[PDB]
RNA sequence: UUGUGGUAGACGAGCGUUGUAUUGGAGUUGAAGUCAAAGCGUGAGCAUUGGUGGAUCCAAUACAAGUGAGAAUGCCGGCA
RNA sequence: UUCUCGCAGUCAGACAGUGGGGGAUAAGCUUCAUUGUCAAGAGGGGAAGAGCCCAGAUCAUUAAAUAAGGUCCCCAAAAUA
RNA sequence: GCGAAACAGUACCGUGAGGGAAAGGUGAAAAGAACCCAGAGAUGGGAGUGAAAUAGAUUCUGAAACCAUAUGCCUACAACGUGUCAGAGCACAUUAAUGUGUGAUGGCGUGCGUUUUGAAGUAUGAGCCGGCGAGUUAUGAUAGCAAGCGUUAGUUAACCA
């Protein structure tokens, strides 16, 4: 389907990230969102606002259901983090990195987002032995 | 080269206590500093030694097999004077005598300016003189035109 | 010939390359010996010697 | 005048990458490990090369044996019935596929019989 | 303590299978409107059919 | 059926044309070639090998096996020898070996 | 070339066989259940598919021992913990699991691996008489 | 006929790269780099095609190398 | 295997049988000589082993005859008296 | 490549002398994403621009390691440098080929360079990826190979054009 959510570069730990995503990942839309709002952890708010703005998106620019749409697939893309220098003791320093990640949601409808991949493959193996065949027609 | 070093030649390191190389110096070669041991430099050679007696051999071989090709035809002072200053006689006598794509070479030795005027509008189109052509220009040349005077004197140069 | 098939009569020998490659050794060892200043740089101590 | 060493180096790092296939977690994306793996499993193959030559004979001599023994003798005994007499040039594993049509390699057994 | 040698990216996922979370308690709200948690006063600010705080 | 055939310098047993594979014989594909080197055939019986019956196979094809690349290595020591190995064979079948 | 060995693939088979070991010296029973398990005996042998066939061995407490192996020869458990050690003899075994210590000694004589896990199950070794196993119709002989 | 165990060590003969000199070609209907493939070699290697990509590259002959990267708790950057 | 030129490399060798010495006929010990192995050469047997026993391997082959060594099973192969 | 491709002897360090870094790339021209939606906004999704927006200002290309994801394979009794040769089974149809992917299991099996009397070693060093990273040059001599010249030989240095 179509209407992924983007997001670049929040402030997030990457490791807490995946496990409240796979959480998440699977259901629909409302019954997975009153979960997430009573979610202990504080990353959920910032999924939230994706959330909310993916289904908005949905509804207003592609005209699907809505209802009837599940979180596909969950994947934090790492990003360029900070690092920090911090003293430590006996006269030392250390680089202490600041862990941001961007993160992106995959919506889907239908019992399908998976065979159009291998249909794509394919097509795309077609048209390389293609190229080849009509290389070794050569006379 | 390593006088281009910037700093003392202090150890950046200490001699114990440390789990890491050597590294005693600051901008080493193999440090990114750079400094390598070798390299180009304006100061060789670039030439030997060659004697007159194989170059006048191979000169004069070279001399043979030229006048065993075709398109060697003799050259004259008449056309000096009934070509002018202007690129187009050059250019019709060119077209006339198919030597377009022809890496052909001119021999001068009376310098007329209409000649070296010309030969400046094609990459394949010069005048060389006698004793300013070498072996290299006269069968890279790809049969040139020579004058026709200066022959049997050549005949004595070998 | 010409500059399109110039080739030498057997004038190219061979190199011995003390820097590069393992095929035919002349890599790490390069022929120096295994100890001593013969085996390290600035060898070939004074020929009176 | 200076050469930059990356296309070449690289394409050289690809192809030997390239060269180890089927390997476990940390031992495909490094040049030192997949090259080791790539010695051990030329020499493994030479090695298994020989030995399966050597198991298969072991084995067509332990059914030839045990087909022998329901026969009613040891796999010594039949050499007797051809080097002594009538040399064949029978494979074992021959022999060994002579089980699939029964009824046939008996009779052999009988025809050299002495 | 330091380890002989970096831990295996397969053994951190044995270290953070076990580590994997799940879900809580969900409850619609007999008089408030939308889900809320078990045991918990609804965003109408009450506890089941109890009005005891505004909403907002 | 079943036939021992004696190629190169090993046997194979064969039925009614059956496609199977050798050591290349260096002959243009296509043709009949006839081998005499035939025993244990139509159930018949012979020491060294049998008369009157020979088998004629026609040539498929010749190709090669996979690349062994035959690396030899010596641990510790400045030696390290590499080479790929592709043996050629021929596929053929029988049509109509006489008894 | 090859000779292209043919084998039985995906194929089972497991019979069942029965003897009496009353008086019977257990290094010939041992081998010959080896044989029928590991599957030297049949002609089709095939090692990483189906190799044993069901045995089943009925009053296993009669066993012959020739000299006085019974005070010689001693067999030892030693436990994890330390000293966890204790040590039968053989006329004591007489009494105790002497169809287990078979179980042991051929599961020995089984080349080593985790078939052998599977082979040696199949193996029900019992010092009394009766058994619900004789509900698969053993084949009733001597020499298995 | 001898043959082809192989250290240091030595002889023999090659491959690839950068640029130059001649000579030739190809190129938005598509150049390099790039990844992918269940190709071809006694080897350094040689290609074809797919797509990212959008501007020069390649064939053969020689010429000179800052010409060939597994180690040096090699150097830097990044990642564990 | 005489001789000329060129590159060498090398005086950290070890071990086994045999003649020794020292040591204590003790040494996985040391120092001399002979033959052999490893270094500088993989494998088979001795259960595992650098030096023990066979020998010197281009590669491929689902062949055999054998060598040292073995045929109750684990692990291919015998029994007769 | 000047340390400096720029606001480079800069930032920074050291009181001070002194030491001393790195980093370039939009699009033909900003024609630089009007406007709408989610939100507080950065931003994210549409529309438009532009040939093209995997060309949207993190704006030439975007490798390897690293991380997340899913097609299929198999696995929770398994003694293993994680591999090799056979091998069922599972899923497909391929740089057209006795095809691949994977491998329940069987057969076998103690890494790399250095140093050496010997290193699978409880000797040494390597976290990993990528890039950089060490036999050149001047002068002189000796020897080999090849060529030219020569029978009163060969050869020009500096220098002149």
């Amino acid at each position: 389907m179509i209407a992924f959510a983007k997001q670049f570069r929040v402030r997030i730990s990457p490791q807490k990230a995946r496990l409240v995503c796979q959480l998440i990942v699977g259901k629909k839309t409302a019954d997975a969102q009153n979960i997430l709002s009573n979610t202990p952890k504080k990353a959920a708010t910032l999924i939230a606002k994706l959330l909310n703005s993916a289904i908005a998106n949905a509804t207003n620019n592609h005209g699907m259901n809505g209802d009837a749409l599940y979180v596909f697939e969950c994947v934090a893309n790492q990003g360029p983090s900070m690092k920090r220098t911090i003293p430590r003791a006996k006269g030392s320093s250390n680089m202490i990195t600041k862990r941001s990640s961007n993160l992106v949601v995959k919506l889907s409808d239908n019992p399908n987002e998976r065979q159009e991949l291998i249909k794509q493959q394919k097509a795309l193996v077609k048209k390389r032995v293609e190229g080849q065949q009509k290389a070794k027609m050569a006379r | 080269t390593k006088g281009e070093v910037r700093g003392g030649g202090k150890k950046p390191y200490k001699q114990k206590h440390t789990g890491k190389a050597r590294q005693g110096s600051t901008r080493n070669p193999h440090f990114v500093g750079g400094g390598i041991v070798f390299g180009p430099k304006p100061n060789r050679n670039y030439s030997l030694k060659l004697n007159k007696k194989a170059h006048t051999a191979a000169l004069h071989t070279v001399w043979s097999e030229k006048l065993a090709s075709d398109n060697t035809h003799l050259v004259d002072q008449n056309l000096f004077n009934k070509t002018e200053g202007k690129t187009k006689v050059m250019m019709q006598f060119l077209k006339s005598a198919k030597l377009l794509d022809k890496n052909v070479l001119f021999v001068v030795n009376t310098l007329n300016t209409n000649l070296e005027q010309s030969t400046s509008n094609i990459k394949n189109v010069q005048v060389k003189h006698l004793d300013k052509v070498s072996v290299r220009d006269l069968m890279l040349a790809n049969a040139l035109l020579v004058e026709k005077e200066v022959l049997k004197a050549l005949e004595g140069k070998f | 010939l010409n500059q399109l098939k110039s080739v030498p009569k057997a004038r190219n020998h061979k190199t011995k390359t003390l820097g590069r490659g393992h095929g035919s050794g002349l890599g790490k060892t390069s022929g120096r010996g295994q100890k001593g200043q013969k085996a390290r740089k600035s060898g070939l101590t004074r020929p009176g010697f | 005048m200076r050469i930059k060493g990356g296309k070449q180096t690289r394409v050289r790092r690809k192809k030997w990458l390239k060269q180890a296939s089927g390997s476990f977690g940390t031992r495909h994306a490094s040049y030192k490990v997949a090259k080791q793996t790539v010695i051990q499993a030329a020499k493994y193959a030479y090695r298994d090369r020989r030995n399966k030559k050597r198991d298969f004979r072991s084995l067509w001599i332990l059914r030839l044996n045990a087909a022998l023994r329901e026969q009613g003798m040891t796999y010594s005994v039949f050499i007797n019935l051809l080097k002594k007499h009538n040399i064949e040039i029978n494979r074992k594993v021959l022999s060994e596929l002579a089980i699939k049509e029964p009824s046939k390699f008996n009779l052999i057994v009988q025809k050299v019989k002495s | 303590a330091v380890q002989q040698r970096r831990s295996s990216k397969h053994r951190r996922d044995k270290r953070r299978s076990h580590d994997a979370l799940t879900a809580q308690a969900l409850s619609v709200c007999q008089k408030c409107g939308k889900k809320k948690l078990f045991h918990r006063v609804c965003s109408c600010g009450m506890y089941g059919d109890l009005r005891v705080k505004k909403a907002y | 059926m079943h036939a021992i055939v004696v190629c190169g310098s090993k046997q194979y047993l064969v039925h009614e044309n059956d496609t199977f594979f050798v050591e290349k014989l260096e002959a243009p594909v296509g043709k009949e070639i006839q081998l005499d080197k035939v025993l244990m055939l139509d159930e018949k019986i012979g020491a060294p090998y049998l008369e009157k019956a020979r088998v004629v196979c026609v040539v498929e094809k010749h190709g090669l096996q996979r690349k062994v690349n035959v690396i030899k290595h010596i641990s510790q020591k400045h030696h390290l020898k590499k080479y790929g190995h592709r043996q050629p064979y021929t596929k053929l079948k029988v049509v109509r070996f006489v008894h | 070339k090859t000779s292209m060995l043919t084998k039985e693939q995906a194929n089972k088979r497991r019979q069942w066989y029965i003897v009496d070991a009353a008086g019977l010296v257990l290094g010939k029973l041992a081998v010959k259940a080896a044989d029928l398990i590991r599957g030297k005996n049949k002609v089709d042998f095939t090692p990483n598919q189906d190799c044993g066939d069901y045995l089943i061995i009925i009053n296993s407490d009669q066993v012959v021992l020739t000299g006085n192996k019974k005070e010689n020869e001693f067999w030892y458990h030693h436990s994890q913990y330390i000293g966890g050690i204790k040590k039968v003899s053989g006329r004591d075994m007489l009494k105790k699991q002497s169809d287990k210590l078979v179980y042991n000694a051929v599961k020995g004589m089984l080349p080593d691996n985790r078939l052998s896990r599977r082979w040696i199950t199949k193996v029900h070794v019992f010092k009394g008489d009766k058994h619900n196993m004789e509900a698969q119709k053993p084949t009733t002989l001597n020499w298995s």
